[PDB]
RNA sequence: CAGAAUAAGCACCGGCUAACUCUGUGCCAGCAGCCGCGGUAAUACAGAGGGUGCGAGCGUUAAUCGGAUUUACUGGGCGUAAAGCGUGCGUAGGCGGCUUAUUAAGUCGGAUGUGAAAUCCCCGAGCUUAACUUGGGAAUUGCAUUCGAUACUGGUGAGCUAG
RNA sequence: UAGUUGGUGGGGUAAAGGCCUACCAAGGCGACGAUCUGUAGCGGGUCUGAGAGGAUGAUCCGCCACACUGGGACUGAGACAC
């Protein structure tokens, strides 16, 4: 089914997630369908941590997409935080 | 909003078919001279209504046959 | 035969410079007319007339020397009838840092390539002259 | 040629051969010793300068300069051999390099010692 | 890596006093062979020279003063080619704002040798950090200040005896007392000396 | 005054019984603000043969009009078959050219310019090809004033 | 906490090309990318001294582009240097005199859609710095649809006489 | 080039179609290079270059084809299935 997850990227030692809705049969870190936020697990100073598109996130769920945990656990952490 | 392209009637000894010459001109990519281009597109006419010499114009469609895929809309100029 | 008429009104008009006449007279037409007058009223020529006698025209051209020297030091033909040269507005050719006129034909008319590039359109590259 | 001539027909650009054919695109190749000798350089030059024959892994019979003031190769040694001219040798577009499979590098000498493979003396 | 070697012959050879000597007696007392090349065929600077010989001794004699080698250097050229501006300025700007050639001349480095193994054994410190590279860019409104450590040190105050001896510069303003400065911006071309030509190397990286 | 030497060369004649040498030197000598000149000088001697060459190349000199430290507009020209481009440039990117046109540009005074050779490379012909040039470029004021216009409306 | 204590090689010095001398040896040994050097005063061969350029690296070989305006669209040539078919006629093709009306194919302008992400460039952020990672922008110089302009080229109708 | 090009009836497929078949007609492609023959996975990109251009497809991403060599189907939403 189609999913919303996290795509791993960065460096070594220091990953940084892109948030992207995908059909759950590509692989990790190959094609997709669209790119609604990042996740920085390690962000210092004037970094950002987490930014994810509440209008697209409703989109995608209302059309029937399956968020991951991770990617659940950090939209209820965007709607705490906004 | 079918995309039309408007040729010349060549042939038409098949049975609900007519063959139309298309010319288009463009510039040459390396030297840039204004050159001439043509292409040969086969039509289906059930009617028989255009016959050689005719200008016509024609539309794209659904396949008829193995290497028809265009229809005639209107005879433009009577030969 | 005679296939580029604008050519040889150029070629008329620089020959006739290097041999230091006043005057040079040729067949006309409405073209070349329009050429005429934008030389012109840009200042490489004095003055243009066109005579009719009964179905035949004759351009003629008042030339201009300063210091000596031709007024006219360079005039090139472009675009030709083997080769044909159009240009977008972006692209308008500059002619010694805009010492220089490139003539343009567009949809307005006969121009020069700076008012051309205020005018925001583009055309077909006839002639450098400087 | 005219615009015309260009369209109709295109400019010619000539390819070029290898100057190596042997090594067939490789630093270096493989091969056999079939044959050491001296001969003589071709005029004004006046010596006498070793040469070799050599059966590469490519399958091409090649003629291999050996550089340096004393060599031990004879016949049947495994060498390695790279690109190079001697100039004035014809026929020679080889040479072999020292301190490999089996050639040994140049005693007594210490410049230019990392060519002809001499290793540190102390 | 780094270049340890005998100073004066390289001053020598440069023809000009590269000031590496910490000043304290006379350059000339010191070496009493300037104006003569050191080797057995060395000349007077009379001798001439060829157009690509002065374009790198030009380069030479910079890097030599500034101790840079030559990857860093050709790396600060294309980074001056890259900022906009006058190339040539900009490369001396850059050369100038070295942490390890701030601290020299804010004061506290006898040499830039010394500053350099200051820095290395992390005696220097950027605004509240404990750095240890030499080749830090400083930028504008940083603070250069001593570490505890470092303080109550013999050669820190026969350093700054020296750096009152001299004169400091102005846009750097440094409290010795405090054992601390503060960097205003990058030093002006007019500000640095005439003696250096830029056009010369810029011209040898263009060829 | 800038004076620079071009080039030296060693000629010969053949005589009976041997071979007549002597040498040839090509001068250039400027003002830096826009005078210039090239000059060539022949003797049995290279001190003699310069100084006849400065001597030449001091009394063939002519005026140029410069735009600040480069050219008014970019400059085709030729002598025989030597041909020579010159671009103007914006301040800092220097003299980029080779050494013969090099000396005419610094004898001039033209401190920014992109230059290229085309052709035959003799140091004689390409210093007359880039005199020429430089003697034959025109000016925006010139311009407006043969067309009989303003110089604001030459733009 | 211990103490300078554990740590520097490679190539080259006739011209192109920054850096020269002695010894040994002599058209031999040999060096050699090209011009070249070597038959007893070789700064071009081997060692040594001194230097020059790089530096945890330094040299050689192999390979692509550049210099190369030696395939020339930008941007070359054919009297003697390479290059006009022995000379006509003519088919396909290329190009084609003047005026006027119409069309809007070429040509030109505006709008919409598209041109995935990564990569290039610009301004920032996190890495002690830099590499590197990253946020946004620009760019993707094109393609398609549609609405407009009519000087030039082409299509159509009509007129003309200098070919 | 003789299912070859087109048409009609029928068959067949999830679906248009000579995709298959009986008949009818003689068509269809080609100097704007058909047919034959040599070589090759293609693009985003990468290297070089003032630019035009030239060379190239490791590592990252999209598409295609293949799984000891060749011919087949079965099951299943989906394979002619490393």
């Amino acid at each position: 089914m189609v999913v919303i997850r996290l795509a791993r990227g960065g460096a070594k030692k220091r990953p940084f997630y892109q948030i992207v809705v995908t059909d759950s049969r590509n692989a990790r870190d190959g094609r997709f369908i669209e790119r609604i936020g990042f996740f920085n697990p390690t962000a210092q100073g004037q970094a950002e941590k987490l930014r994810l598109d509440a209008d697209r996130f409703a989109h995608w769920v209302s059309q029937g997409a399956q968020p991951s945990e991770r990617v659940a656990s950090l939209a209820a952490q965007a709607k705490k935080a906004t | 909003t079918v995309r039309t392209l408007t040729g010349k009637v060549v042939s038409d000894k098949m049975d609900k078919s007519i063959v139309v010459l298309i010319e288009r001109r463009v510039q040459h990519p390396l030297y840039g001279k204004s050159i001439r281009r043509s292409t040969k597109l086969h039509a289906h006419d059930e009617n028989n209504v255009a016959k050689i010499g005719d200008v016509v114009t024609i539309k794209e469609s659904r396949p008829i046959s193995k290497t028809k895929a265009w229809t005639l809309v209107e005879v433009v100029e009577a030969a | 035969s005679m296939q580029d008429t604008v050519a040889d009104m150029l070629t008329r008009v620089r020959n006739a410079q290097m041999a230091k006449k006043q005057t040079v007279s040729m067949p006309s037409s409405k073209l070349k007319v329009a050429i005429a007058n934008v030389l012109q009223q840009e200042g490489y020529i004095s003055n243009v007339e066109v005579a009719q006698e009964e179905t035949k025209s004759t351009l003629t051209i008042t030339l201009k020397y300063f210091e000596g020297k031709p007024v006219i030091e360079m005039v090139k033909r472009v675009s030709r009838p083997g080769l044909r040269q159009y240009r977008g507005k972006d692209k308008l050719p500059s002619v010694k840092q805009g010492l220089g006129i490139a003539i343009v034909s567009t949809s307005k008319g006969i121009m020069t390539d700076r008012a051309a590039r205020a005018a925001g359109i583009g055309g077909e590259v006839i002639a450098f002259v400087s | 040629a005219t615009t015309n001539q260009l369209i109709r027909k295109g400019r010619t650009t000539l390819v070029e051969k290898s100057k190596v054919p042997a090594l067939k695109a490789c630093p270096q190749r493989r091969g056999v010793c079939t044959r050491v000798y001296t001969t003589t350089p071709k005029k004004p030059n006046s010596a006498m300068r070793k040469v070799c024959r050599v059966r590469l892994t490519s399958g091409f019979e090649v003629s291999s300069y050996i550089g340096g003031e004393g060599h031990n190769l004879q016949e049947h040694s495994v060498v390695l051999i790279r690109g190079g001219r001697v100039k004035d040798l014809p026929g020679v577009r080889y040479h072999t390099v020292r301190g490999s499979l089996d050639c040994a590098g140049v005693k007594d000498r210490n410049q230019s010692r990392s060519k002809y493979g001499a290793k540190r003396p102390k | 890596a780094r270049y340890i070697g005998p100073k004066c012959k390289l001053s020598r050879r440069e023809g000009t006093d590269l000031q590496l000597k910490s000043g304290v007696k006379p350059f000339d007392v010191k070496t009493k062979k300037a104006n003569k090349a050191p080797g057995q065929h060395g000349q007077a600077r009379g001798g001439k020279q060829s157009e690509y010989s002065l374009q790198l001794r030009e380069k030479q004699k910079v890097r030599r003063i500034y101790g840079v080698l030559e990857r860093q250097f050709s790396n600060y050229y294309k980074e001056a080619a890259r900022v906009k501006g006058a190339t040539g300025e900009n490369l001396l700007k850059l050369l100038e704002s070295r942490l390890d050639n701030v601290v020299y001349r804010m004061g506290f480095g006898s040499t830039r040798a010394e500053a350099r193994q200051l820095v290395s054994h992390r005696s220097i410190t950027l605004n509240g950090r404990r750095v240890n590279i030499a080749s830090i860019q400083v930028k504008a409104g940083d603070v250069i200040a001593v570490h505890e450590g470092a303080k109550q040190q013999l050669r820190i105050k026969n350093a700054i005896e020296l750096a009152a001896q001299r004169g400091i510069p102005a846009w750097i303003e440094v409290d010795h007392s405090k054992l601390e400065g503060t960097f205003k911006a990058a030093p002006d071309r007019s500000d640095l000396p005439a003696e250096i030509n830029e056009s010369l190397i810029v011209e040898l990286y263009s060829k | 005054l800038v004076e620079k030497l071009v080039a030296v060369d060693r000629v010969a004649k053949v005589v009976k019984g041997g071979r007549i040498f002597s040498f040839t030197a090509l001068t250039v000598v400027g003002d830096g603000n826009g005078r210039v000149g090239f000059g060539r000088g022949k003797a049995r001697e290279v001190p003699a043969a310069i100084s006849k060459a400065l001597e030449a190349a001091r009394r063939n000199m002519i005026t140029v009009d410069l735009a600040g430290t480069t050219l008014q507009h970019p400059v085709n020209a030729r002598h025989g078959a030597s041909r020579v481009y010159m671009q103007p440039a914006s301040e800092g990117t220097g003299v980029i050219a080779g050494g013969a046109m090099r000396a005419v540009l610094e004898a001039a005074g033209v401190h920014n310019v992109l230059a290229k050779c085309y052709g035959s490379t003799n140091a004689a012909n390409v210093v007359n090809a880039t005199f020429k040039g430089l003697r034959d470029m025109t000016s925006p004021e010139k311009v407006a004033a043969k067309r009989g216009k303003s110089v604001e409306e030459i733009q």
